[PDB]
């Protein structure tokens, strides 16, 4: 009361108080600069074929109209404006301005991630030497090109994940982009597949495009099965637009001018249909896999995700790990989540053994007749 | 002579085009790049041996 | 402990220490580098580093070593030595300084520098004067400290055109004063005021002497010394300008909304420098009632105004509507103002951090320029002694020679 009506006639104090300013002062904020930008120019842009000799006469394809013979201003490098180059053309005299940065297909400017989601490698404990490895292969080269460089070796610029689902391929993915300090580029394998044929090629292309511009990046394929796994050859002619797609997308990786300053991330469930070319190393090196958390692992989880939880500490936790023999983390964070809302069945602020017993028959032995991994076990 | 083929050749900008047929009643005909046919009687600073369809 | 449950790595010094050089940016980095504190290491960095430096950048470097270690009592004279009473004015000027920096217990630095301090114009002791009377600012707060004054007073009465011997007279007495019991009117800042209105010259000492007036002023609750100064001192805008510091300063905030109407219509006052330290009030006024405290001074023209506000988010933890603020106030064209954001907006949060870093340098890639990026990276990596040492930064648009002392902002542990 008090505080709001005090704060009521304090802020409208101040708001009617500038009032006085709003009324007594008689957007511009860059009305002189734009009308200085009147004297600019509309500067159409264009594409490059070739440039002649002894001289500039330079012929562009604008992209529609025609193809014309142009000569270059006198505010430009007559070094710079080589072929196959989008540079900004006056619309009267038909004279090159700027070169710029290439067409980059704007619908593959929207998997750049822009962000990073807050996911800290503590969240993937008990898998040690997974961790190790990819954080051998990812981190180090790109923040230590010391031990690399002065002994002589190359890292491996590929590295593919697998196991079973929910197991934290995702997880470290997102691990790795809180601390990546790269241009970390997400790319969905069922961004490849579009209407048109060959049209997954050139999203590549510009995949690749934006890879070589930026040195130091890294590009994270994800469930690369919709990207192309097997070359299986009928007398029908089915899977094949997939099938030249996954071809682009190996050639342009690693052959003939290797891909420079680029590492490549791969995910996938099965990881059994898959054509050999991408087995081969030199493309796909470290096979990084995750099997299930043994028995530590479980322990830890259950550290993991109920650090900052409301539960009695004075209970266990190795006799609720003991109960999962086979487990994922997921099933873990549903055993967790479900303790709590039995836990909301009654209303308590803590939990008990009995609730994790209960969230324990509930998931795991009764939802057991679904339960995701006794058929990606075998990695069908 | 040289005036004249300042006056014309200093404008810069060059429509590109395609030779369609060359008559003879020395005579070329031109589709340009904007997908307009034209005929000239007169072919002008072009010799007739380098030009094919 | 601070060693113990932190490890911070190497590739800031090698990477933020590898921003390039140009004895300006790289005298920055010295200061970026030197304020990293995983040791003292870039104090023991070699040599060669502060010979590249100059005069007012060596105060600084030869400061820097007092900004690495700001404990290391025994460790503070053994690492000082060496620098101190060295070849260069600068060097041991600047080490008295560090020396003033590392501690604020010792008192047994005071009279190697104490003794020196008397040059009668413009000689050597005067530059220790400036590191050593500010120093020893740093060093001790009495009941009222009255012998450090008294050497105080052949400083004002020496009176040396350098600006910062008179600025760290009016700063350092009043770091020895703020909290005076319901301030003083003494004969003290009674005789700065009146040594002030004897010579009208260089007006930056117009400016920094009633810094130190109003922090004189600052331990007030009723005080009547706005009106007592009004009497004495009001003229010819420049002891107006004192003032609207002395308005400033004795009034630190409370439900007084008379003085912000009183704000409203002296705000539109067409001095524009009082407008700017009587609108930079507000940031100390409304403090805790922080929600009206934005404002539309961007809004506004009067682009020091914009300056105001740049000032008025400052440090603390600077939620989403703060960077929103940042949003228009990184993207401006004046060297002083584009200079003024990176200042407030990396002590605002003391990719995330980084990512307003990067968008400078799409902002530049002048100089000014980058020497405002290298201070935004330093900031990136009702207390008085974190209210004064800002107000000492707001007279920034000059000479690296004001920034010799712009390393005596000595806010944060
Ligand atoms: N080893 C683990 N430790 C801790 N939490 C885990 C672990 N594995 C999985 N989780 C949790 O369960 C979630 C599911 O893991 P994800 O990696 O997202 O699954 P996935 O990689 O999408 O598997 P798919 O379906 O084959 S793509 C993670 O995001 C974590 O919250």
């Amino acid at each position: 009361q008090v505080e709001d009506d005090i704060q009521q006639l304090l802020k409208k104090i101040n708001e009617l108080t500038g009032i006085k300013e709003s009324d007594t002062g008689l957007l511009a904020a860059d009305k002189q600069t734009l009308q200085s930008e009147q004297p600019l120019q509309v500067a159409r842009c264009t594409k490059i074929i070739n440039a002649d000799s002894e001289d500039p006469k330079y012929i562009i394809n604008v992209k529609q109209f025609a193809k014309f013979v142009v000569d270059l201003s006198d505010q430009v490098a007559p070094t710079d404006i080589e072929e196959g180059m989008r540079v900004g053309v006056d619309r009267n005299k038909y004279q090159i301005h700027i070169p710029l940065p290439p067409k980059i297909d704007p619908t593959v400017t929207m998997m750049q991630v822009e962000e990073k989601p807050d996911v800290t490698y503590s969240d993937v404990g008990g898998c040690k030497e997974q961790i190790e490895k990819l954080r051998e292969v990812v981190e180090t080269p790109l923040l230590h090109p010391e031990r690399f460089v002065n002994l002589g070796i190359e890292p491996p610029k590929g590295v593919l994940l697998f196991g079973p689902p929910g197991t934290g391929k995702t997880l470290c993915a997102r691990a790795v982009a809180n601390r990546t300090d790269a241009c970390f580029i997400r790319v969905i394998g069922s961004e490849l597949v579009q209407k048109y044929v060959g049209e997954g090629a050139r999203m590549v292309r510009e995949l690749f495009e934006m890879a070589r511009t930026k040195k130091a990046c890294l590009i994270f394929f994800d469930e690369i099965d919709a990207i192309g796994g097997a070359r299986f050859d009928d007398g029908a002619g089915g899977d094949n637009e997939v099938q030249r797609t996954m071809l682009e997308l190996i050639n342009q990786l690693d052959g003939f001018d290797p891909r420079g300053n680029i590492k490549v991330l791969m995910a996938t469930n099965r990881p059994d249909t898959l054509d050999p070319a991408l087995m081969r190393p030199g493309r796909l090196d470290r096979k990084i896999e995750f099997s299930l958390p043994d028995l530590e692992g479980r322990t830890h989880i259950f550290k993991i995700h109920a650090r900052s939880m409301s539960v009695e500490r004075d209970i266990r936790f190795e006799l609720l790990a003991r109960l999962c023999p086979n487990s994922t983390g997921a099933e873990i964070r549903s055993v967790c989540t479900e303790a709590g809302m039995f836990a909301i069945r009654a209303r308590r602020k803590i939990a008990t053994e009995k609730d994790f017993l209960e969230a324990v028959n509930k998931v795991i032995k009764s939802y057991a007749k679904f339960s995701a991994t006794p058929r990606y076990m075998t990695y069908n | 002579e040289n005036s004249e083929k300042i006056k014309v050749n200093k404008t810069l900008p060059y429509l590109v085009s395609n030779v369609i047929e060359l008559l003879d009643v020395k005579c070329a005909v031109i589709k340009t790049s904007t997908r307009q046919t034209y005929f000239l009687p007169v072919i002008g600073l072009v010799d007739a041996e380098k030009l094919k369809p | 402990d601070d060693i113990y449950k932190t490890h911070l790595e190497n590739n800031r010094f090698g990477g933020s220490g590898s921003q390039v050089d140009s004895a300006r940016m790289n005298l920055a980095s010295s200061f970026v580098n030197g304020f990293v504190n995983q040791d003292k290491l870039l104090t023991d960095d070699g040599n060669k580093w502060l010979y590249k430096n100059k005069d007012h950048g060596m105060l600084s470097a030869a400061a820097s070593l007092g900004m690495i270690l700001l404990w290391d009592v025994d460790g503070g004279l053994t690492q000082i030595d060496k620098y101190l009473y060295s070849s260069e004015d600068y060097i041991k000027s600047g080490a008295l300084l560090a020396c003033g920096i590392v501690n604020s217990g010792v008192r047994n630095e005071c009279d190697p520098a104490l003794a020196l301090l008397s040059d009668y114009v413009l000689h050597n002791s005067n530059t220790m004067r400036l590191g050593s009377i500010f120093g020893l600012g740093l060093a001790y707060a009495g009941s009222n400290r009255e012998d450090v004054l008294t050497l105080l007073l052949p400083v004002m009465g020496d009176s040396k055109s350098s600006m910062e011997v008179a600025g760290v007279t009016a700063l350092a007495c009043g770091m020895i004063a703020v909290g005076s019991c319901n301030g003083d009117v003494t004969s003290t800042i009674l005789q700065t005021i009146m040594e002030k209105s004897e010579t009208e010259l260089k007006d930056t000492y117009a400016r920094w002497l009633p810094l130190g007036l109003g922090l004189n002023h600052l331990g007030k609750g009723e005080a009547i010394e706005a009106i007592l100064a009004a009497l004495e001192v009001v003229s010819e805008p420049f002891r107006s300008f004192a003032n609207t510091l002395v308005d400033v300063c004795a009034y630190a905030g409370s439900g007084n909304v008379l003085k912000v109407q009183q704000l409203l219509h002296i705000c539109s006052e067409h001095f524009d420098s009082k407008e700017k330290e009587e609108d930079k009030d507000k940031k100390e006024k409304k403090d805790k009632d922080k929600k009206e405290a934005p404002a539309d001074m961007g809004a506004h023209q009067g682009v020091a105004v914009l300056g105001i506000a740049l000032i008025a988010m400052g440090e603390e933890i600077g939620a989403e509507m703060a960077l929103r603020t940042f949003g228009h106030l990184l993207r401006y064209g004046e060297p002083t103002l584009r200079r003024a954001v990176p200042l407030a907006l990396a002590l605002i949060s003391v990719s995330h951090d980084a990512d307003p870093e990067v968008s400078y340098n799409s902002i530049f890639a002048a100089r000014l320029a980058a020497m405002l990026r290298q201070l935004a990276q330093y900031h990136a990596k009702k207390g008085t002694l974190t209210l004064c040492p800002y107000h000492s930064d707001r007279q920034l648009m000059s000479q690296v020679a004001v920034a010799g002392l712009l390393t005596v902002l000595v806010s944060f542990l």
